[PDB]
């Protein structure tokens, strides 16, 4: 039986599945950073950014609209989280934020790093979680 | 005959009969009366389609 928020889990894993490719360059990019360029790379992290925070803003919006009250709030406090590390964090003002090109600053570099492993916690074990309440609701 | 003539026209005021009309029937939508859920009888194409 397809219906509408049978569509709102395919489509997510769709996406996804680039939104765990999106984090894993956030490791690789990091394990670059701890074996050294700076600005280099500074310049690459910092514009793949509000790709990998708005994406999850349409989801936020997309479950509302599909009336899933659970995973609805598996996420919200991620969005309160993407929310929270945006806004004070674009204080330098070049186009978003991530790298501040002064990056080598300590402190922040394994502050980011437990980031690192908290999206590729999170996004993880929620694609098959997506997955999880697709066939929920495809087969049903 | 007539104790019985006289006692459906007793059984009826008193309203006992058409209560086991009901006492048989009224709890008897166990299946789920899916008929009731229905009356649009849509006509778009749905998702399905
Ligand atoms: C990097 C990120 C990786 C992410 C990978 C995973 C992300 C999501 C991937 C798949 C999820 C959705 C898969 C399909 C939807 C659920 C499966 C399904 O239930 O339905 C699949 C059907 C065929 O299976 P079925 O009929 O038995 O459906 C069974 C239903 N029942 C029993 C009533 C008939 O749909 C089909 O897969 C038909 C085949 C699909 C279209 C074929 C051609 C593709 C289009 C263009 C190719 C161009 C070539 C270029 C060179
Ligand atoms: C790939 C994944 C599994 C293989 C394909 C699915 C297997 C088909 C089995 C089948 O014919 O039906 C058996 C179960 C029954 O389903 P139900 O008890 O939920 O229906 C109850 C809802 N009512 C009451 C309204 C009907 O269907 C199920 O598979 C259970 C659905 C929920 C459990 C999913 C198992 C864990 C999720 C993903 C597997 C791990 C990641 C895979 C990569």
């Amino acid at each position: 039986a397809f219906t509408f928020a049978a569509f709102c889990y395919m489509l997510t894993l769709v996406l996804c599945a680039s939104l765990i490719f999106f984090v894993i360059w956030h490791i690789i990019a990091f394990d670059e950073l701890r074996t050294d360029n700076i600005e280099r790379i500074c310049c690459l992290l910092r514009k793949l950014v509000v790709p990998e925070y708005s994406i999850h803003g349409l989801f936020c919006l997309m479950f509302l609209c599909a009336a899933e009250w659970v995973t609805l709030g598996l996420n919200i406090p991620l969005l309160f989280y993407h929310l929270w590390r945006y806004f004070h964090r674009p204080a330098d003002g070049s186009e978003v934020m991530y790298d501040a090109v002064s990056i080598m600053n300590a402190d922040i570099l394994n502050y980011c790093q437990k980031e690192s492993w908290c999206k590729l916690a999170f996004y993880l074990l929620s694609f098959f979680y997506y997955l999880y309440s697709m066939v929920y609701t495809l087969v049903s | 005959g007539t104790p019985v003539n006289l006692a459906v026209l007793k059984l009826s005021e008193q309203g006992v009969l058409d209560k086991l009309k009901n006492k048989w029937w009224y709890d008897k939508g166990e299946c789920g009366a899916k008929d009731s859920g229905s009356k649009e009888k849509t006509s778009a194409l749905s998702l399905s389609n």
